């Protein structure tokens, strides 16, 4: 029952994609990673974030952020993660819709090749 | 919705302080860490590790205990100082629990730039933790808003620190806010969207065009939105058909140095380096080739025409594009 969790393991090569011209734009960043991030700067934050001693309450409000911060590069399936924050937008690629999800990767690398 | 409301329920249940209650309880943590500091030089424990040591204790509604031991054996000079610090150590007891609240109403500002309200207020709420505690118990103004500021600052050093940029010391933040409140600022009185270089003036000392230009080339929020619309295609890491003409250009050099003599061809192998990857001195090559350079550099350039030669009489200059 080593689903209790206590070490997220995300790779790294699929992002590092950078600048794209013609016709009329450039600039070039990816996502997965800016999603990614939401985790270990909480999971960093709280350990800093404890050791100065950060009686109850707090505590747990924070810690609890690793776990929120995990439904992360997992599935976003409750209120949403849009980028552009505050922004009213579009959904964190979070294996959700696409990566693993129907018609992204799964559904398109099996026989749309 | 969001997990805030949550904490926004465990956060306003339970109340502030009086107002005389808020300085008799701070006094305990300078006798604290003093009263600590009594067995701190006492057998050197810096006076950090018999409080933070002893803090997780007085955290008794999680871990440890441990260093008490020696704190018992008190000698005839001690059992005073036992109480004293645990008198003390409820200076970390009810202090902190009240400004949680008094907090959260000022994050409500930077509700922008980056990190959601949820966020902020690790960033914020942990700024208390530190400034909490550097109180000047001195000073007749008493504790409060003037709290809001280590908060706050706390927060523009975190929003800095954080933010879908790569790195932001604030040598550009508050560089970008310039430009682009300057920008803003000639725009209203102008009409019309300023240039780069008419910017250099409305800046000074240093500020022309290119460095204005280097700045908002950077970042500020772009670096795109990431993915919409694998948003973008190209390649040419591993290139397909370059890895397959690699093999022939060196197969068919082994075709071209079959008509060699080996006391060129490898002389040739060796002094370029294609042997391994040596690229061998003509020394190295002379050396184990036993001949000084002399007979050996003829044989170089003995090559050469003898490969280039038999070239214009036989195509193969075409291997070079690759």
């Amino acid at each position: 029952p080593e689903w209790m969790i206590l070490e997220a393991v995300p790779v790294l090569p699929p992002d590092l994609r950078p600048m794209v011209q013609v016709d009329g734009g450039r600039f070039a960043t990816s996502d997965l990673n800016d999603l990614y991030r939401r985790l270990i700067n909480r999971n960093n934050r709280l350990k800093k974030l404890l050791a100065q001693g950060a009686p109850e309450i707090i505590i747990r409000n924070e810690k609890r952020m690793l776990q929120e911060a995990v439904d992360a590069v997992i599935d976003n399936g409750r209120r949403g993660s849009p980028v552009t924050n505050p922004g009213s937008e579009r959904p964190l690629r979070s294996l959700t819709d696409i990566l693993s999800g129907k018609q992204g990767r799964f559904r398109q690398n099996l026989l749309g090749k | 919705s969001d997990p805030v409301r949550q904490y926004l329920h465990e956060i306003g249940q339970v109340p502030l302080l009086t107002l005389e209650e808020e300085i008799d309880l701070a006094r305990k943590v300078e006798e604290g860490m003093e009263a600590i500091k009594k067995l701190s030089e006492a057998t050197g424990l810096d006076q950090e590790l018999i409080r933070e040591v002893v803090r997780a204790k007085i955290l008794g509604t999680a871990r440890v205990e441990e260093v008490d031991g020696k704190l018992k054996s008190l000698p005839k000079e001690l059992k005073r100082y036992l109480h004293i610090a645990r008198e003390g150590e409820a200076a970390r007891q009810h202090l902190i629990e009240a400004n949680l609240r008094l907090v959260v109403s000022i994050a409500k500002k930077y509700t922008g730039r980056g990190l959601s309200f949820l966020d902020l207020i690790q960033e914020g709420n942990q700024g208390l933790i530190r400034a909490v505690e550097k109180f000047e118990y001195k000073r007749r103004f008493k504790f409060s808003t003037y709290a809001t500021w280590w908060i706050r600052q706390a927060i523009n050093r975190a929003i800095a620190d954080q933010a879908r940029t790569i790195r932001i010391p604030v040598h550009m933040v508050e560089t970008i806010n310039k430009l682009s409140r300057t920008a803003r600022q000639l725009q209203q009185e102008l009409g019309r969207e300023p240039s780069y270089e008419e910017i250099a003036e409305a800046m000074g000392p240093g500020w022309d065009a290119k460095r204005v230009e280097e700045t908002l080339k950077i970042a500020q929020e772009p670096v795109s939105l990431e993915t919409p619309i694998d948003f973008i295609p190209d390649e040419n890491l591993p290139s397909p058909v370059e890895a397959a003409a690699q093999s022939l250009l060196s197969e068919e050099l082994e075709k071209a140095l079959s008509k060699l003599s080996e006391r060129e061809a490898m002389v040739l192998k060796l002094r370029k380096g294609l042997i391994d990857g040596r690229e061998h001195t003509l020394e190295e090559v002379g050396a184990y080739f036993g001949v000084t350079r002399e007979r050996i550099r003829q044989i170089e350039n003995k090559a050469l025409r003898k490969l280039k030669y038999h070239e214009s009489r036989t195509r193969k200059l075409r291997d070079f594009l690759e």
